[PDB]
RNA sequence: CCUGUCAAACUCCAAACUUACAGACGCUGUUUGACGCGGGGAUUCCGGUGCGCGGGGU
RNA sequence: AGUGCAAGAGCAAAAGAUGACUUGACAGUGUUCUUCCCAACGAGGAACGCUGACGCGAAAGCGUGGUCUAGCGAACCAAUU
RNA sequence: UUAGGCGGCCACAGCGGUGGGGUUGCCUCCCGUACCCAUCCCGAACACGGAAGAUAAGCCCACCAGCGUUCCAGGGAGUACUGGAGUGCGCGAGCCUCUGGGAAAUCCGGUUCGCCGCCACC
């Protein structure tokens, strides 16, 4: 189960790949999902490579960012353990987090968006014009590396 | 193309690759096929009759009847869907 | 042979005993095939529909088995032809057979030969069978009138083993008889 | 002409004799040079002159720096030395010149040319190691008569 | 085995390549069989430019025709070594051929599954000068 | 035999890739009716630039 | 090799050659595709059927011209059945 | 299939070669022209009638890999080329990094001397 996250915008972004990106429930820069690893889910992701910041995340990670920004399929309100709770079939955030990178169930699944409406990355991210290994914070991220994004986008 | 006619920028798809020369199997060509079958379309550069516009190989129609022992296949054209008569022998089951 | 350009032949017609444009031609009817094939000292007769792997052989007759029913006399001559025509006739209409073609391969379509013999024998065992009568022999030649008369100009025998001097072309009316017959274990 | 106009592999293979005509013959006098009789194995020392980038030599460049290269061999190693040179490629490329503004515009055949992909052997010479030295300087006057910048590899001999 | 590898005369052709016939009647008399016309191909500067049109006649003699036919065509010829072919068939001379053979020839004449003879069971140009030496004559 | 080179109008080979149909996943539609069909009204048929692949021309 | 002619393609118990017989280069009406990729547009073209009449073959079957892709033309006017 | 008929795939089957096999069984070569039929001339072939002889042919069986072919391994080669991205380099033609794909020739060792279906038959 990885996590994408759109750091380049769509304009001059070639359309199948935006449709793609759209497929993926993400219509927005800073944008994240949950995504698990498939045959068909992995196509995809590769041919977002370019245009997004991906990577396995830490549960503890997943769940500070479950915590602030996961929300219902409609509305306003929070989502925390007591929220969880009596929403999902899990009873924390913690359970949830699990079942989602055991890949056991998914937001949509569970009453909540597909999208983590991310905030900016706190400090900036390491640059969207070269890839992870030659010092960007394009393309494939280390489950450490992932976790540095997320987080500075609290 | 400096021409219009069937045979344009046809000489790859209609040739046939030199171990296959000479004339084809009648298996094939005489083979049956049931209405609402998928079937391949791609000519035998070795039989003459019963082809079909050169355009349309590698489409992979439905049989929905025949016309003499020809075949009647649809298929769909861009957006627009064309009913096409081919004989056995250019056809191959889906599968 | 040479090289990679090189075109071999399919194996039945390097072994040049299948006719695949007269093979073609054949199956367009979409009728089973009255394979009607000869010997030297015999003569065949099956009945062929297609299939996904290759022929099926539903029916035939071969002169050897033709004795089985009583038959003392040669295997390849104009009288067993047409009795095997007409054994494997009987056969193809017990398996729900009704109409065939006639399919002779290398032998040559030539008036009153054998292979024609051997269509009549199946016609006449109720199969259905696109033909052309003038083409065929005339009944004596089938019963085997033709070498009876041969057998006239004796000084010597014909027949090397023991059968009969002048032959018996009633041997014919007997076995032909015995098939349409009822009864019979086919 | 200036090589400008034909020193860049711009156009496509265009070498189909059965179809251009008028083609100018080939300025180069001969490719074999030396003892073509001894074998390259014959030889201790094997050097060769590299392109170090893609480009296309017409047969008069090609003509001019081998002929400047084998007449120093000649001259340093006598006209019947203990050497052999050589020249394998062949100008296959035809050129053209539109020579009416673009309207047109093909133009008729003019000359031809000779691919070479950076990296490549256009010469490559057989000699001994006493003059192994004359050899590397018929390079170097080799080199100054094609647009693109050489490099003289050795190919076997480690004797110095 | 020596029975049924023990050569014979297949056919012995007879023809007179002319290019312009009348002399067919010489052959029908001392063959004792009917002669056969002889076309062409190929337009020809010796004014010969009707492509099918009569310019020799041949005769193919077999079995006995052809044995009695060589109990005298063959005496009014000195033979020789070069004269074999490969195949040991020869030609001599009016022209006369013999084509030689072994005994199951029919598997490459038929129309059912022939086969081309293997080059064992081939004639040879020297084994096939013995089987003829070996009838009323000399060799080289 | 040995030795040195080529091909837009060559091919014993041969990708990436494009492409028909189908299933699965995704997304999407069944009060936002998608897909599709019928009808009314157009504008439009001087384009341009970057990038990739091009063809001609220094 | 040959197969009427550009080029490309098809064909070997043939689609090529020889021989014989035959004149289907037939009458009539269509289906589909092409012309015009997609995507509307005429004449023209082709493949595939049906009905009538014919040629050939033992028969299956082949023949709506010449192996396939060029050799074609609106109304009006004129002549003909 | 101790030798047969009809096929499918249509060289893994081709080319070339070795060795083995047939009393009333088979296929053949073989024997022969009264007939059906036959040759612009030949019962050669086609067609018809027949078993004196043979297993040399063919054919069936077993095997050889020199050539051709099919597939596999390692080598070449993740090379050539390439779909996506880059305020990476180069005067420039062009190159490079990341990402996702990925040859060809050729070398070396193997495999291939057809596999399969229906019917028939000591
Ligand atoms: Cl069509
Ligand atoms: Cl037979
Ligand atoms: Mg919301
Ligand atoms: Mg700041
Ligand atoms: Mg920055
Ligand atoms: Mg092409
Ligand atoms: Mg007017
Ligand atoms: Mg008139
Ligand atoms: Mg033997
Ligand atoms: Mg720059
Ligand atoms: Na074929
Ligand atoms: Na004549
Ligand atoms: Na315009
Ligand atoms: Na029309
Ligand atoms: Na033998
Ligand atoms: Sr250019
Ligand atoms: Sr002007
Ligand atoms: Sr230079
Ligand atoms: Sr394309
Ligand atoms: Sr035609
Ligand atoms: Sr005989
Ligand atoms: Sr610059
Ligand atoms: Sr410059
Ligand atoms: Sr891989």
């Amino acid at each position: 189960m990885h996590a994408l996250v759109q750091l380049r915008g769509e304009v001059n972004m070639h359309t199948d790949i935006q449709d793609t990106l759209e497929m993926l429930n993400i219509h927005h820069v800073n944008h994240c999902t949950l995504v698990p690893e498939t045959d068909a889910y992995r196509g995809m992701v590769a041919k977002v490579n370019d245009f997004v910041a991906f990577g396995e995340p830490s549960q503890e990670t997943l769940e500070t960012v479950l915590a602030t920004r996961a929300e219902p399929l409609e509305g306003d309100a929070d989502v925390d353990d007591e929220w969880v709770a009596e929403h999902t079939d899990y009873d924390d955030i913690s359970g949830l987090a699990f079942a989602l990178l055991s890949e056991e169930t998914t937001l949509r699944e569970q009453g909540l968006s597909p999208t983590l409406r991310l905030h900016p990355p706190r400090g900036g991210h390491d640059g969207v014009k070269h890839p992870v290994k030659e010092g960007g914070q394009l393309g494939k991220h280390d489950t450490e590396g992932i976790d540095d994004l997320l987080e500075a986008m609290r | 193309p400096s021409s219009n006619g069937p045979l344009e920028g046809t000489r790859g798809k209609l040739k046939n690759k030199p171990r296959d020369r000479g004339t084809s199997p009648p298996q094939r060509a005489v083979e049956e096929f049931d209405d609402g079958e998928k079937v391949h379309l791609k000519i035998d550069p070795s039989v003459p009759n019963g082809r079909f516009h050169p355009r349309f190989d590698g489409q992979t129609g439905t049989v929905e009847g025949k016309q003499g022992d020809a075949y009647k296949v649809d298929i769909v054209d861009g957006g627009k869907e064309k009913t096409i008569i081919v004989t056995a022998a250019h056809l191959r089951r889906q599968e | 042979a040479t090289g990679p350009r090189y075109k071999v032949p399919m194996r039945r017609r390097r072994e040049a005993r299948t006719d695949y444009h007269q093979r073609l031609r054949l199956l367009k009817s979409g009728k089973p095939r009255l394979v009607a094939r000869k010997s030297n000292k015999h003569v065949r007769a099956q009945l062929v529909t297609l299939g996904p792997n290759g022929d099926d052989t539903l029916a035939s007759a071969h002169s050897s088995d033709l004795a089985e029913y009583g038959w003392e006399a040669p295997t390849g001559n104009m009288p067993s032809a047409y009795l095997t025509g007409l054994l494997a006739g009987l056969r193809a209409q017990e398996a729900g057979v009704e109409e065939a073609v006639l399919d002779i391969g290398l032998n040559s379509p030539t008036p009153g030969s054998k292979v024609f013999a051997i269509q009549e024998g199946a016609i006449d065992a109720g199969l259905d069978i696109p033909h052309n009568d003038d083409v065929l022999a005339d009944w004596q030649r089938t019963r085997g009138a033709h070498i009876a008369e041969y057998d006239e100009q004796l000084e010597e025998p014909l027949y090397s083993g023991d059968f009969d001097a002048a032959d018996l072309p009633e041997h014919f009316d007997e076995l032909r008889e015995t098939l349409l017959d009822g009864d019979i274990e086919l | 002409k200036p090589a400008s106009m034909y020193r860049d592999i711009d156009k496509p293979a265009y070498t189909r004799r059965e179809y251009i005509t008028g083609i100018p013959g080939s300025k180069i006098a001969q490719h074999k040079m030396g003892r073509k009789q001894k074998d390259a194995d014959d030889y201790p020392v094997q050097i060769s002159l590299i392109v170090e980038e893609t480009v296309q030599l017409r047969h008069g460049s090609l003509e001019a720096s081998r002929l400047s290269a084998n007449r120093h061999l000649i001259k340093e190693l006598g006209e019947e030395g203990d050497y052999k040179m050589t020249l394998r490629k062949f100008p296959h490329q035809v050129l053209r010149e539109n020579k009416d503004g673009m309207r047109a515009a093909f133009g008729k055949i003019v000359g031809t040319a000779a691919r070479v992909q950076a990296g490549e052997q256009l010469f490559t010479a057989y000699c001994n190691v006493e003059d192994a030295e004359h050899v590397k300087e018929a390079f170097r006057r080799a080199y100054n008569k094609i647009t693109p910048s050489c490099r003289i590899k050795v190919e076997r001999g480690e004797e110095l | 085995f020596h029975e049924m590898r023990e050569p014979r005369i297949e056919k012995v052709v007879v023809h007179m390549g002319i290019g312009h016939a009348n002399a067919e009647d010489i052959l029908g008399e001392i063959t004792g069989q009917m002669p056969v016309r002889t076309k062409a191909k190929r337009t020809v500067g010796e004014f010969d430019i009707r492509e099918g049109d009569p310019i020799g006649a041949k005769v193919t003699l077999r079995d006995e025709m052809a044995e009695e036919f060589l109990q005298t065509a063959l005496p009014l010829a000195e033979l020789a070594t070069s004269q074999f072919d490969d195949t040991g068939n020869f030609s001599f001379g009016l022209d006369v051929t013999v084509n030689l053979v072994r005994p199951g020839y029919r598997v490459a004449k038929r129309d059912k599954a022939s086969r081309s003879i293997p080059t064992k069971h081939r004639l040879n140009p020297a084994d096939a000068v013995a089987f003829i030496e070996s009838t009323y004559d000399v060799e080289v």
